């Protein structure tokens, strides 16, 4: 049911949500997640957003070219060769970011939980 | 100040630091959180190594609070 779905999920109380996919429901409200960067761990369902792609006008945190993460707003997405890219605006300028370069702060992800949270 | 550190496993962790933190202190913070001994840690920011003997301020990385640098272990 949720297995194989793309999600954004955090693994600590006050942590950031990172993109990945669910690989298993392990019960006790936990799910095994494979994050896109290769990290695998069990995460609480309350900490999973079943949101893919992240919707337009969501405030996110994105890794720019210069290797700083900072806040921006999603303005579009595109799928190419099976990879997803987001068009994100920062300080008035849009650039294209790989999916795995886009994360959510606690506050940013909490804004999505009512609509998209698991459970 | 919030920073991110990408480990060799693919996992990214956060830390709080100030410009006055020494690189050795950053490595000790990474050990404390993630268990990686400092002797295994080689840090970089945007392709430039952050070396023992220095502080974060020496690299002019930390600006205002909204910019969160990603350091990488190599």
């Amino acid at each position: 049911s949720f297995v194989g779905l793309r999600v954004v999920a955090k693994w600590s109380s006050n942590g950031y949500f990172y993109s990945g996919k669910i690989t298993r429901d392990v019960g006790a409200g936990k799910y095994k997640l494979l994050f896109d960067d290769g990290y695998e761990c069990d995460v609480l369902g309350k900490d999973i957003l079943l949101c893919d792609p992240i919707p337009l006008d969501t405030e996110v945190t994105a890794l720019s070219e210069d290797e700083y993460f900072s806040a921006g707003v999603v303005k579009g997405h595109r799928k190419e060769s099976g990879e997803l890219y987001y068009s994100i605006e920062k300080e008035g300028q849009r650039k294209w970011y790989k999916r795995m370069a886009v994360i959510l702060s606690l506050e940013q992800g909490n804004r999505l939980r009512e609509q998209y949270g698991l459970g | 100040m919030l920073i991110f550190v990408k480990t060799l496993t693919g996992k990214t962790i956060t830390l709080e630091v100030e410009p006055s933190d020494t690189i050795e202190n950053v490595k000790a913070k990474i050990q404390d959180k993630e268990g990686i001994p400092p002797d295994q840690q080689r840090l970089a920011f945007a392709g430039k190594s952050l070396e023992d003997g220095r502080t974060l301020s020496d690299y002019n990385i930390l600006k205002d609070s909204k910019l969160h640098p990603l350091l990488r272990l190599r």
